């Protein structure tokens, strides 16, 4: 008869592995790749990462009897065994809606990644996906602008956005930092940007820069009369330092800033793109450290958390790779988390790596932006994976250029324009795309100057 | 090494660095709206209100970013609704050059989905415009 | 002269003859290329994107001088028993660093490098902090001995608690563990880390009951009493109300979560515990993600040494015997790193730089995490004094409740540090310690009765 | 007075019919930020009633859609345009985006008519904070009307906005909705007329009257009575008209009685008839429903109403010679002729 | 098929859909309608549900820039009233998408904004509305609740005890404290000022405000127990 | 189960919760000190200055997180520098609590490095003192 208090430890999968349990619209799902320690049973393994993440530790405590440990416990739902796998499964979690703050995507992260990946009872631990529902989703201001808004914004239209990391990262003073952002800009580019790594610095003062940059931007938009951009850092040791810069952006009516979301913080993050959203700026979001934590497959939390993440914290663009260009990203799982960056509906699909249905009930979407080691002969590849709702980064790839930043700007602008034009006109760029370049070398001498340099360079092993 | 001039090289969007548009070329441009369900649509502009300024902002506070005047442009009629007819709409860019030979036109599409502009690009620039260059003497 | 296209990193990047100077930040990276790229040149490419390159030849690098501000990878060792494993050795000048932001450190150290095709995995190990570069932290608000001198405790490590179950109490009976827990003996509480503010709990109301328990259980035992209360939140403006409650409670710590609040709001609360007396206690909630796996990702040691900067008085420092990973000597490293002013290198014990911290506080080291009074007297001799010691499951999963599980706890740790002081050692005669102190103590005895067959081991 | 017994057991049913608010209470009122006399000073406009239009469909439309329609309307010759009551701040269009990019067609529409040029920014919200939130950007875009419904929102929240709008020189457009709601019925609840002097009270610049022969109910003598209680100095007792009492606004500003849902150039003359000058039309399906477009749409009914005025000035009776002077002016101007074919048989009697 | 078509028709092509299954975010009401004589319910529902969306009187060309089918309000089912002659109950959907975050008066505005007073119909009565979860958590909602009450007051296991000060209006500040102090001591929890007792002549807030304090904490020191007004 | 009693069962600090303390372990403590380098002294209180209180705090703005009264007590003569004498510091605790019999009396030791107390414990308590428990009469 009954149901008491009981001191010391039990099994957790007696309480949080529950593979009977029909999960809740409201639920927020997380799926964990589990690799336990030998000997240790899958169900034991995922229920102390339900339990641990939500409302269990390591004893029974007498307190619980005071609430319902059912209406608030996390719940091992589901294991599935991984193929070519001796010793790894996907573990499958339902976290409670009342388990979270509301608008809060750390504490979200408190609690399903905050202490599991590091317990003695498994080996490595990876999130893959979670289900952030509806109801979750509707708490968060998001980001904000998303990809419509931002475009009527800046009245562009049917194409790609060009942009550009001016060049060294660091050591380049103020005046030559909007000395070169001119000549990028006026040779076609839309958006020129500081480097991650460039805040505030002793060789480049971030108010100076913010200066000249503005006139640099300016300049440029009055010489090509279309509107012009650069995403002015505002990443900062302090929120009140990440704020005077964002003002001081928003004062000199440029239209445009950037935050490192990861090395900033979440926090830091929703601050900021609440103060764009208050003021009509557009937020850049720079992924810098998602590798230390996406990278391996075992451990970690995969980027399209990550993306999620950043898309309910708040952001217009978000870095997601080239695939093809100097930094990792296989193809189908990219154009997977593209879909959940930038789309109303995913349904689920285990071949993109998606391992939920994703409804993101109206929140706005994020602009991925593909950067890092691209030219002009990649551009075809670009504009096959992203089509027009990206935005495309040429850093090497225009101060690189032999003629400098205008010509550089300009190579890049007829290539993407090109192959848009192509595109269009209904030539498959995934196989005529070395010819639509070629076409556009041979008419376009800026163009053929790029192409000539960058002809041998590709990214494989 | 050439250089990319400041002079008076005015561009417009989309496809504005590749050659001027063959009739063909346009009619290309026109069977993909067609074929992707989109509204096709037509603007115009005189030779001042075509390019993006911001004399308004002398009424405003530190409120004036994203804004600039002459984003938007006269509509031609109304879009052209479920008009699944390629002919059409190329008549009613002749109509319009013809009713406005000194504006300055575009073409443009909608998509109700998304909700949102999906491509657009010039179709006539005014005679008298001397503030652009031919594709060829862009560097010297 | 300027000569557009690819060259090898190699060229400007490595520079194995160069004197590394002494304010120079120096990196220790884990490195391991992808089979067919020459270690001189992953190493380089490393210290080249994470510092002034990028992968083709810019133009405008003869506008500046790249000698000044290049990073350089200087030093390469192979590892004993690996293959295509290397220790690279980057040297990066101190004027391209933001001064007092973690956050910019960390952008151009880990920003980018790891994701480069040309390698399989990259690990940062260790970095070399310099004096002139530490001097331009706010760092901790207090330290070590400010904390001691504030709460008036001495001659022993000190007691927390968090209260269970992790979600899912109301604050009342928040509040209602809180006092039975601290009345007990235990010196603190905590709100959990991902205790905020949510559905069943806000967080305000939790506040002023905590204070109430605070304020009881201070009376009642006539020794100072704290509860950590969360003010990790969504946006640094919610963040910052809610130790400004705390401040305006009188109570004397509030805790973060420094990880997933992230260094930017972090530093700001650091600096806001600075500018009015508030004890900081820091919780690393997502460091596993970041430091478990030794091939890829960045060493614990590492985000001790960006906390202690950024600015905490307590960060959990592992277990070592309890419920999550912390292998013994690499902790007893980085509590060092945590500590002392002053920390040689040391191989055995994953420190790869001497770190001069130029009389920046000192972080006090918390042990938590499925420990109970047996552990006691191994937890005494890895931390010493010097430490902050919880039990969460190891004081509410006490048969008798909270109030009774803390004396048991209190007792524990009041006993090995007397057996440590008369000289006896805490690494063999530990169960006797125990032992004698359950056969007097009727409390204890019923706590190491019930979890006398409970180890972690693997 | 309203309060509690609404909801006595002792009663079937109780109806608030009207209130005499003396001018010794009148006069503790900061009342309408402007007032018809201000208004019609601040934007130069005078002999003629004013043409509004609520942009449509009520939801749905993007920021940058609004601001496109809104243009079209206000270059054909209207002279604002309105968010509609419902249109805040929701998913498909934030209200920052939309007061921006209204803004800029405000602007442009002004530069190419010379004629000046308005649209109502809706400052409703949820709470104050965000309702103010909204005003002062309003302010700061230079912008020179906002709107606020003052009953779904609330009477604390409309008299802030009021000071406001005073304090600011913003010019304060009310919607009544909600009123339909306790007004209605004959046998309970409270009477139009008492909600206008009420909105009279707490500050309005212009208030949603009613238009008699729209898609709304509105009785014609009743109607006549409470539009001279909002805009004039002394109204004597009338009881065939619903006035129960003398009310004497000692010199409380009269606020703008706006005719608004289910019109078209047909009840122009009929429109013109009632109101006068002193009054605000609005043609939200009558313009944005137009065949030809909202340019047109708009260039139909400011002709409409610019040849009614002139009629009504010459000597011709509206009241007769309605139909007349309409036809004369479709014969006349092509855009009001394509309006007029589309919407000639249709009506509100039941 | 399908561009623009100027000119009236009917809502109920448009905004009447009974065989729409409704969403699980989807705000519902449910209108107690009464139809002018020869109105159909059919198409008097579709009116309500367009006027309080997305529809306006007349077709207008903007609709095909937007999805209306996103957006519409729908009336998806009509009971008759059993013993009602022209009485019918008609149930609207909204999607979420209609609604601002946490605003209940953007809410009312559009639900009950206009369609009340629509010519074609005599009466009309919003019974009830589904306020799905989705749409339930954007609000801050009650600023304590009943479980957090209680805890505040530490007062358990009964009903709680007011009592409103009277006469309503006429009291000076001073008297006014001085019967809330003896209402309070008496054994009542709580006292209040009537709805209309804010801040008059005979009486100005900030005094009664300062008296009442002092009864409350006379009232609380002599029984012991926690008190309110 | 037993209850662990709120009445009155006042503590004070470090080993507080072990049994009084022999005159001997009081000795070893002493040893542990002098084999340490540290400095000895003494402090005391009469009944009242004893515990941890906050009177002053009706002084204060909001600034009265982490001040309490009653931290300080009155230090016995001076520390003993380089004293390394455990003999001479047993004299020096029965020259004090001689000197005030009514006084809460405790041995405290400094470490000058790091510029802290590194231990202290009671030594001496009042006879009037009716706020503490024995060890076993802690629970009932
Ligand atoms: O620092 C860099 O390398 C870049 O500026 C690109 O420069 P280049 O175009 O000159 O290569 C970007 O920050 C990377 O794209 C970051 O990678 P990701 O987008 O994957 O986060
Ligand atoms: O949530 C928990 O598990 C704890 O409250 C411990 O509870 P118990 O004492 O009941 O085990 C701590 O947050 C962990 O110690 C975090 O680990 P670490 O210190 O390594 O970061
Ligand atoms: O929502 C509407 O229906 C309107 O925008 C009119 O649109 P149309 O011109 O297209 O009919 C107005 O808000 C009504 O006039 C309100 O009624 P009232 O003035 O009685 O309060
Ligand atoms: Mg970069
Ligand atoms: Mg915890
Ligand atoms: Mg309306
Ligand atoms: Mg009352």
């Amino acid at each position: 008869a009954g149901a008491g208090f009981k001191a010391g430890v039990k099994d957790y999968r007696l309480t949080y592995y529950t593979p009977d349990y029909v999960v809740r619209d409201t639920d927020i799902l997380a799926a964990f790749r589990m690799t336990p320690q030998p000997g240790v049973p899958p169900e034991e393994c995922g229920a102390a990462v339900a339990a641990e993440s939500s409302t269990g530790t390591w004893t029974t405590v007498w307190t619980d009897g005071l609430t319902s440990l059912d209406r608030y416990k996390g719940r091992c739902y589901d294991i599935e065994p991984v193929p070519g796998e001796d010793n790894q499964y996907i573990a499958y979690v339902a976290y409670p809606i009342d388990l979270f703050e509301e608008g809060s995507v750390t504490n979200m992260f408190t609690s399903i990644v905050g202490n599991v990946f590091g317990f003695k009872a498994l080996r490595a631990l990876r999130l893959e996906d979670l289900r952030i529902p509806p109801a979750y989703v509707k708490t968060f201001v998001g980001p904000p602008h998303g990809i419509q808004v931002e475009r009527d914004k800046l009245n562009k239209y049917g194409r790609g956005l060009l942009g550009c990391t001016i060049k060294p990262k660091l050591g380049l003073s103020a005046k030559n930092y909007g000395r070169a952002v001119y000549e990028c800009l006026r040779g076609g580019l839309d958006f020129t940007k500081d480097d991650e790594n460039v805040n505030s610095q002793p060789f480049m003062r971030w108010r100076d820069r913010f200066l000249f940059v503005a006139e640099a931007i300016y300049k440029a938009q009055a010489e090509t009369g279309e509107v012009k951009g650069h995403y002015l850092n505002a990443t900062a040791g302090t929120c009140e330092e990440m704020m005077k810069r964002a003002v001081c952006a928003k004062e000199l009516g440029v239209p445009i800033i950037m935050h490192d979301y990861l090395t900033g913080g979440f926090t830091a993050n929703t601050s900021l793109a609440i103060y764009c959203r208050d003021n009509g700026l557009l937020l850049h979001i720079h992924r810098a450290m998602h590798a230390v934590i996406d990278r391996q497959r075992n451990h970690g939390i995969h980027f399209r958390v990550l993306a999620k993440a950043l898309r309910m914290s708040g952001g217009d663009h978000l870095h997601s790779g080239t695939v093809v260009g100097k930094l990792e990203g296989e193809r189908e799982v990219t154009l997977g988390f593209v879909d959940l960056m930038r789309d109303d509906y995913v349904e689920k699909d285990r071949s993109r790596g998606i391992y939920f249905t994703q409804d993101w009930c109206s929140m706005p979407g994020v602009m991925p932006v593909a950067s890092g080691g691209i030219h002009v002969w990649h551009m075809p590849a670009l504009v096959e994976i992203f089509g027009d709702d990206a935005c495309l980064q040429f850093g090497g790839g225009t101060l690189g250029h032999p003629w400098g930043n205008a010509p550089g700007a300009a190579a890049n602008r007829v290539a993407l324009e090109a192959c848009t034009q192509a595109r269009n006109e209904g030539r498959d760029l995934a196989r005529e795309g070395g010819d639509v370049i070629r076409s556009a070398c041979k008419w376009s001498p800026e163009l053929a100057a790029a192409c000539e340099v960058w002809k041998e360079i590709k990214f494989e092993f | 090494m050439m250089v990319w001039t400041p002079v008076n090289n005015k561009m417009f969007e989309t496809f504005s660095y590749l050659p001027p548009l063959t009739d063909e070329q346009i009619a290309a441009q026109v069977d993909y709206i067609v074929a992707n369900g989109w509204i096709p649509c037509l603007e115009f502009a005189e030779a001042d209100k075509a390019y993006v300024s911001n004399e308004s902002a002398i009424r405003f506070g530190s409120v004036s970013c994203l804004y600039y005047d002459n984003r938007y442009w006269t509509m031609w009629k109304l879009p052209m609704f479920g008009c699944r007819d390629p002919m059409q709409v190329l008549r009613e860019i002749v109509a319009c050059t013809k009713a406005f030979p000194d504006a300055y036109v575009r073409l443009v599409a909608f998509d109700n989905q998304k909700q949102v502009q999906i491509m657009g690009f010039l179709v006539q620039r005014p005679k008298t415009a001397r503030d652009f260059q031919p594709a060829n003497k862009r560097s010297v």
